[PDB]
């Protein structure tokens, strides 16, 4: 059959008759490596980014676009943050661009901040509960892309969800993850995220957090050797 | 006119400019990602695709490092890309088939111009169809692209036997021979190949 022709015929999008949509101990390895979660209140536009200390492994990036809205960050705005101040010279980006100029202007960013785009995540909304509009747009949009770059020398690029409800900026937690079973490191920043976001694991900074207890130096002491080097995937490293 | 139409040719080297224009391009390109029937990133930012429209919708399909040579030829040729379409692959069963696992194949959209009386927001932006034999694209594409602008005149660049369609003219080196209908065409086609014979 022909989704394509069925949602023009019913509105239920293609995707909602997608189906279907031994890693325990590697996300139990995950857990507990994990940091504690830490977390900084900041006004990204006005913050000397340079102040987050040390340098991360994984950079998360999650600004405010206007589409997301039915403090609104632009594509000018975003490409003037000065990522690359803060990324260790071997390290992974992940960028949501949403849907529209974003899926270019994004790129623009990742180059300009020192990474190439090695893979193009697509989370991909379903309306089953709801079935059933950009001036330039020619299709109905239904996916938000997230990019992943890196810079220096299990999974599937698709996450399939419902639709959020209006007013709703939440993207799908799985795309952390996505982001830990690569096991990349451990120092991983999220920027623009909020207190619903929190999570062991992870520093983030964002305007709209009610509460910090980011510490730099606390910060760095949990990446002190003999714990330097660790993926974020293998066993601590035995004390005492 | 509306049956089927095509033209073995190679498209590096086929005067487009008697083909008139389209509504609608296609082309999946054999971008250098070499293996045979490869373009080279300067023979794909050469091809004469200005000449092909005025005003419509040009659908671009790429993977690997040509999602981004593949945007830098749609703005070169002077389109904008304003929309992506993304097919997941599913089996008979609708269940999907380096960092990651690839569940989708990518299609950018561009625009030149400012098109006129086509059906925009009918679909959406993603396709979940089943792998009808390996390299080639959905079906879906098309019905897409003729409830986008139907009854129009609508070409498609490396395209194979399997993929003519009405309303198209359809190039590529392994079809078979050439089988144009359109008297504007074929009288350009005879005018600019009195021998039948597409060198150089
Ligand atoms: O099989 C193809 N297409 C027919 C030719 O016949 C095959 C020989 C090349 N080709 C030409 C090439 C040409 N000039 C240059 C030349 C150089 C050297 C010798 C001879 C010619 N002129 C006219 N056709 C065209 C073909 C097969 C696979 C793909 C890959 N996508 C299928 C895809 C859509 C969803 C999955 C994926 C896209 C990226 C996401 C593209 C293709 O295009």
């Amino acid at each position: 059959n022909d989704y394509c022709q069925h949602f023009v015929d019913t509105g239920h999008r293609p995707q909602n008759f997608i189906r279907d949509v031994l890693i325990r101990l590697k996300d139990e390895l995950i857990a507990k490596s994990n940091t504690p979660p830490m977390y900084l209140q900041a006004d990204i536009e006005a913050f000397d980014i340079r102040e987050l200390t040390p340098k991360f492994d994984v950079i998360l990036l999650e600004p405010p676009l206007e589409e997301y809205y039915r403090k609104c960050w632009t594509w000018d705005d975003i490409m003037k943050l000065e990522i690359d101040e803060i990324a260790a010279p071997r390290s992974f980006i992940f960028l949501w661009c949403g849907s529209g100029e974003g899926l270019d202007l994004g790129r623009v960013c990742l180059r300009k901040w020192g990474y190439r785009r090695c893979e193009d995540i697509c989370w991909i909304k379903t309306n089953k509960n709801n079935p059933g509009l950009d001036p330039k747009a020619v299709f109905q949009r239904t996916k938000e892309h997230c990019l992943m770059g890196i810079k220096g020398t299990v999974d599937i690029d698709l996450i399939i969800t419902e639709e959020p409800e209006i007013g709703n900026i939440e993207k799908p937690v799985e795309i952390f993850h996505i982001i830990e079973h690569f096991c990349l490191g451990r120092r991983r920043l999220h920027l623009f995220g909020r207190d619903s976001t929190i999570r062991p694991g992870w520093l983030t900074v964002g305007p709209t957090l009610t509460n910090s207890n980011y510490n730099a130096e606390t910060y760095a002491s949990y990446f002190s050797a003999p714990n330097s080097y660790l993926t974020g995937c293998t066993e601590e490293i035995e004390r005492l | 006119l509306f049956p089927p139409q095509w033209i073995c040719c190679d498209i590096r080297y086929l005067d487009v400019s008697i083909l008139g224009k389209f509504a609608v391009v296609m082309a999946d390109p054999p971008w250098d990602i070499l293996p045979y029937g490869t373009l080279t990133d300067d023979e794909m930012r050469r091809l004469n695709i200005p000449v092909l429209q005025d005003d419509g919708f040009l659908f671009l399909w790429v993977t690997g490092r040509a999602m981004e040579l593949g945007r830098e030829c749609l703005n070169l040729w002077g389109y904008e890309r304003v929309d992506e379409i993304i097919w997941v692959k599913t089996n008979q069963l609708q269940r999907i088939i380096h960092w990651l696992n690839h569940g989708k194949e990518h299609c950018l959209v561009g625009v030149k111009g400012n098109p006129q009386g086509f059906n925009q927001g009918l679909d959406c932006d993603v396709i979940v169809a089943e792998v009808r034999s390996t390299s080639h694209k959905p079906d879906e594409i098309y019905g897409m692209i003729e409830r986008l602008s139907p009854g129009t005149r609508k070409i498609e660049l490396f395209g194979r036997p399997h993929n003519v369609q009405p309303n198209w003219i359809t190039l590529g080196n392994q079809l078979d021979g050439i089988h144009l209908l359109d008297p504007d065409v074929v009288a350009r086609f005879k005018q600019r190949y009195p021998d039948g014979i597409i060198s150089k």
